[PDB]
């Protein structure tokens, strides 16, 4: 909820006067002083005490695991003994029984690792021409403009313009889509530009 | 505002400026639009249009958040003024609210839908009074089994679907009186003539010379659920938890809230930890024995046992997995199993319900009892319940004893252990 | 009334089965008719609870619910009630409800409708136009 | 017959071996690539038993395998005729008797679930010699059952890397039907839009964008059960 | 303090208690017009 | 304002006081809306906290230079 | 290096001299239509 809190109000992005509190004990620099508040409360928060609390959690977590672990492998040696005059020539699900390495579902991480996955499996299947008109007709592009153009690392976003960029290489229809969605776009923002400055957020990517 | 001011301050003054000029310029609007049709009307349908193309965009564009931010404090700021214009600027809250729910993206969530539901509950809430020795909530007593009010005419800005009229439809509160009168004769007198105005209401409304009444009657799966277990942000369950339970002022309307909650119950198993505030609620609202048998009557009991049933199958299903560890792993069955303590702690219910949940709970423990690997703290806790409640259920005439003991034959009909 | 209705009806009524101060049983009972699927006005719940006075507490039984709802039960019509109604609703010992003790009517129930209001009302219940209505009439509205 | 786990010290005498096997595979391949044309029971033998062995020795035997497999003209190129025929013939003698489930198991369990980007890269030069050296029809095989693999990527996440790397790689090599192709394609926008709309309705998704847009931070510190991919990293061995 | 600036100092409040109860009034009846609303929104379109 | 508010006043004075205001608030609305750096006051007031606009041409005496403080 | 990763090492440069020529003539054509655009822009109405 801090988190929460925090970043509404840095999205206010109100020019609150530099406060220079009586209490100097933080070596703060006037740069660092006259940093948005809520964004150093934001840093502090998430970057130092949340990542804390999660690094606690995930080492609980792991111990954790590592006990469930030794616990199944006993119970499975104690039921097998136990299961004497018994035979089942397990195949290959000794791995399927025992081992039992996979990420959790609804895991931004993970899941945005498989979108950056997705992208260069796109990148190298738009090579070929074929394969390239095929994934304009699924609708490739306007996925690409709509989610994968704004979202993931800087490289990622670079790598999606390429895919585009490839994506409408020598197709009429393809070029002409993404053209009209980019006037779309700017022509919107331009109707707001002196209404709302969040013109340069969108306008620049496009 | 006849020379444009309000368009002004809201397209440059709202925002831009240190944080104080920009509440003044806020304030400043409300002022303007303070008891003026014209005015108001105006920068209510400037709100409108801006957040309807930022959820036309929300897709596309996820900074969403200082966009319609500074609309809808606008909003919020407005709505909380007390003006003759209240019921445009609620209108338009109502239109964000609908619209933003239609939407599950916690960006338009967290910005839209939860400052319309804070104007809601601010609206259905009011301030505590400050005369009237603080009297409670509760001039204009609704009809027990319609709705008098509509939404989408009201919506749509008709004249025959407004504060006003709907004001005038129903009747005042007036004074019962007869403190020392018994009125017995006039009881039914009363009830004669009620009941046949009513119908002669009802009568004008299907020949079609009088505008048609709303029956209560709830779909079971509307934007109440769509609030309520939003994961996106707690402010918004809390806010539609508090509406929620202001909307049960009237035991008409308690009773079908509550038909609304019972079957959203299972969305409490679907969303885990996020319903806290829903369970929160819905204890709350049948703290009372009479409520409980009511909603005992109506079939909640075999409900809450099915949903434990299957919860405890999930696990035992899910412990053929990896040791994948989930804090919230047992909350929905934790709560499940709560409920049918607090359901079973009424002695009637427990009466007519034991040979009836005595098979259940017998499945469920000994399901449960399996559990090595993903058994949790929550888990254990809902064991120790579930064997209290066989403990309670044991207890009772030998002929219902024996009974329970043929359930027991057929749960061990249903491994060297469990049984 | 089959069977089956019966015993819904005896299983509500035992499930809210409880004792108390006051006349519990009566808001127990109006409780299971609502929870049977039948939901009566505030009105129609006081004008029940007083039906039934046999004993303390408003004692009522199994047969006695029986016979509450066998009254009424569906409250789909009753025109030895609607005659009941036109007695009540036509007041100052007249053959023909008039306006004025409509009007009335609406006060003690504590609707205000302006004359204008009343006015169409009586247009809608006359039919000849005679500028009355008989029991005749009343039934024609009540029953459409 | 018996499951759970093998003993330390008969992992222990398996390591013994299975590095002496290594040591004469490497310094001297032929020999090695010859024995196992004597012996396919010995190629199929030891990525089956590569099955049923801790994440410690498998990198010792997908070393074998490879050896076998790609010989080591292009392991130390990585890092004669005749012994190019003795790969094909070996990775001909393994698509006869390694049956696709086989195939599927052990690409899924080093190519993915390896958790140790050594044992990764050694499992995609592998499969990447075994695509090449194979004929048409095991070629296509073999695509078909990674893009089968395809729709269960998300239960990965980074350790996926080196799998698309080949999935990509074969999609555009293997001469294909337009029927296949549209299926490939239409998986892997359907991945794309799942992960899109996952990313888009997150529950913290405004937060993690926001705090993306401000602070610098290196993984996502608020996730309810916590990826066991994600969180989990290759923890480096130290002097 | 903040006494200096005339039109800071403006905004006055004022408030009777018939008309405090005539105003309680209202909200309850706000209140209530708002519940019916969302009632009706909540109606099954059946 | 006070005096604005204060004297009985005609309409048509009434009148020309508003326009008047609403004048120069919109004048003063254009001018910051195109000045050159707006784009760059905006975005740093978004994100570092900063008293004065340390970036502008012609300093006017007034802004920059405020009534010095006496101090022992 | 980078060399491990096969789709990365995919993009290839290939480009030949009278390709060359007719490449570079295209860019120099493309220019003066972009030159004829602009100046047509910029005709009085
Ligand atoms: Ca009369
Ligand atoms: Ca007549
Ligand atoms: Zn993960």
């Amino acid at each position: 909820p801090q988190l929460e809190n925090l970043l509404c109000k840095v999205n206010e992005a109100a020019p609150e006067k530099p406060q220079d509190d009586s209490g100097t004990a933080g070596g703060i620099s006037s740069t660092s002083a006259s940093v948005n508040r809520y964004i150093l409360q934001l840093a502090q928060e998430y970057c130092g005490d949340c990542k804390n609390s999660f690094d606690e959690l995930s080492k609980i977590i792991q111990k954790v695991f590592a006990s469930r672990k030794e616990l199944l492998e006993y119970d499975l040696q104690q039921r097998e003994a136990a299961t004497k005059s018994s035979r089942t020539s397990v195949q290959p699900t000794f791995t399927a029984s025992q081992y039992r390495h996979t990420s959790s579902t609804k895991c931004y991480g993970c899941a945005s690792a498989v979108t950056e996955h997705c992208i260069t499996l796109l990148r190298a299947l738009a090579t070929n021409p074929a394969l390239r008109h095929i994934l304009v007709s699924q609708g490739l592009i306007r996925e690409l403009f709509d989610y994968n153009l704004r979202r993931g690392a800087a490289a990622m976003r670079e790598e999606v313009r390429q895919l585009m960029c490839l994506l409408t290489r020598d197709n009429p229809e393809a070029t002409q889509q993404m053209n009209d969605l980019i006037i779309g776009k700017v022509s919107t923002a331009l109707k707001g530009h002196w209404a709302n400055p969040d013109l340069a957020s969108s306008l620049q990517y496009e | 505002v006849s020379q444009g001011l309000i368009r002004e301050l809201f397209d440059y003054n709202l925002r831009r400026g240190a944080a104080a000029m920009r509440e003044e310029v806020r304030q400043l609007m409300c002022l303007l639009t303070r008891d003026n049709p014209e005015a108001t009307q105006q920068m209510n349908d400037l709100i409108i249009g801006k957040v309807s193309t930022a959820l036309k965009g929300h897709w596309a564009n996820p900074d969403l958040a200082s966009s319609l931010q500074y609309e809808m404090l606008l909003l919020t700021d407005s709505i909380s003024k007390e003006d003759s214009c209240w019921e445009l600027r609620l209108r338009c809250a109502l239109s964000l609210f609908l619209m933003a729910v239609n939407i599950k993206t916690p960006v338009v969530v967290e910005n839209i839908t939860l400052m319309c539901l804070r104007i809601l509950q601010k609206l259905i809430k009011p301030p505590a009074p400050t005369s009237k020795k603080n009297k409670d909530v509760p001039t204009v007593k609704p009809y027990c089994n319609e709705i008098h009010a509509q939404a989408q005419l009201w919506l749509k800005r008709d004249p025959k679907a407004s504060y006003d009229a709907w004001k005038k439809c129903l009747p005042i509160r007036g004074i019962d009186g007869n403190g020392k009168a018994p009125s017995k004769s006039e009881l039914r007198h009363l009830y004669l003539t009620e009941k046949y105005v009513w119908r002669w209401k009802q009568f004008l409304s299907r020949r079609g010379k009088r505008t048609s009444p709303l029956d209560l009657k709830l779909g079971h799966n509307n934007w109440l659920r769509q609030v309520l277990f939003t994961p996106a942000t707690q402010a918004a369950r809390q806010a539609a938890c508090t509406i929620v339970e202001a909307l049960a002022t009237i035991p008409s309307r308690k009773q079908q809230v509550l038909d609304l909650l019972t079957s959203y119950l299972d969305e409490l198993s679907i969303a885990g930890e996020c319903a806290a505030e829903y369970l929160a609620l819905y204890q709350k609202l049948i703290t009372s024995a009479h409520w409980k048998v009511y909603l005992a009557a109506r079939g909640v009991l075999p409900y809450v046992g099915n949903l434990i049933t299957k919860e405890i199958a999930r696990l035992l299903a899910l412990e053929e997995a990896t040791l994948s560890t989930d804090l919230q792993q047992g909350y929905a069955l934790k709560s499940l199993t709560g409920l049918l303590s607090s359901f079973v702690e009424v002695e009637s219910i427990k009466r007519h319900f034991k040979s009836r949940l005595v098979g259940t709970v017998l499945n469920g423990y000994l399901c449960l009892r399996k559990l090595v690997v993903q058994r949790t703290k929550l888990i254990d806790e809902t064991q120790d319940m579930l064997l209290e409640m066989l403990e309670d259920m044991t207890t009772g005439t030998e002929s219902e004893t024996k009974a329970f003991m043929a359930v027991c034959i057929e749960t061990a009909k249903r491994d060297y252990r469990t049984p | 009334l089959t069977e089956e209705q019966i015993a819904e009806f005896k299983e509500a009524f035992s499930l809210f089965d409880k004792d108390g101060d006051g006349t519990i049983t009566t808001k127990e009972l109006g409780t299971v008719m609502r929870s049977l699927g039948q939901n009566p006005t505030e009105a129609e719940l006081q004008d029940m609870i007083n039906e039934v006075d046999a004993d303390g507490n408003g004692t009522i039984d199994f047969p006695e619910f029986l016979t509450m709802m066998a009254r009424k039960m569906k409250d789909t019509d009753s025109e030895e009630e609607i005659r009941e109604a036109f007695r009540v609703f036509d007041k100052d010992g007249n053959g023909y409800i008039s306006a004025a003790e409509l009007r009335h009517v609406m006060t003690n129930l504590g609707e205000k409708l302006t004359d204008e209001e009343v006015d169409e009302m009586i247009r809608e219940a006359d039919i000849d136009g005679d500028g009355q209505v008989n029991y005749e009439e009343f039934v024609q509205m009540m029953t459409a | 017959s018996s499951g759970s786990a093998l003993q330390y010290d008969t992992l222990i005498s398996l390591m013994e071996h299975l590095k002496a096997c290594a040591e004469i595979a490497a310094q001297r391949t032929i020999n090695w690539q010859k024995f196992c044309i004597k012996d396919d029971s010995v190629l199929y033998f030891l990525l089956q038993v590569s099955f049923l062995v801790d994440e410690g020795v498998s990198p010792v035997l997908l070393q074998l395998l490879s050896c076998a497999l790609c010989g080591s003209k292009v392991l130390a190129a990585l890092a004669g005729s005749q012994e190019d025929q003795l790969c094909t013939a070996l990775v001909n003698q393994l698509n006869k008797f390694a049956d696709k489930e086989t195939l599927i198991q052990f690409l899924r369990c080093f190519l993915l679930e390896s958790n140790s980007s050594s044992v990764r890269w050694q499992a995609h030069c592998l499969t990447l010699h075994i695509y090449r050296n194979s004929s048409k029809s095991q070629q296509e095989l073999l695509l078909d059952l990674m893009w089968s693999i395809w729709p269960e990527l998300p239960a990965y996440g980074r350790k996926a890397a080196q799998f698309v790397d080949l999935l990509g790689y074969f999609s555009l090599k293997t001469p294909q039907t337009e029927k296949k192709l549209k299926e490939y394609s239409q998986k892997a926008v359907e991945i794309l839009r799942t992960q899109n709309h996952i990313l888009t309705n997150h529950p913290n998704s405004n937060i993690y964008n926001t705090l993306s847009g401000l602070v610098e931070f290196d993984g996502y510190y608020l996730e309810s059960d916590p990826c066991l991919v994600c969180n989990n990293p290759e923890v480096p061995f130290c002097y | 303090q903040n006494s200096q600036f005339l039109l800071t100092r403006l905004n006055d409040p004022k408030m009777s208690e018939t008309e405090r109860q005539s105003m309680e009034s209202e909200r309850a009846d706000r209140s209530l017009f708002v519940q019916e609303l969302l009632l009706s929104t909540l109606v099954r379109e059946e």
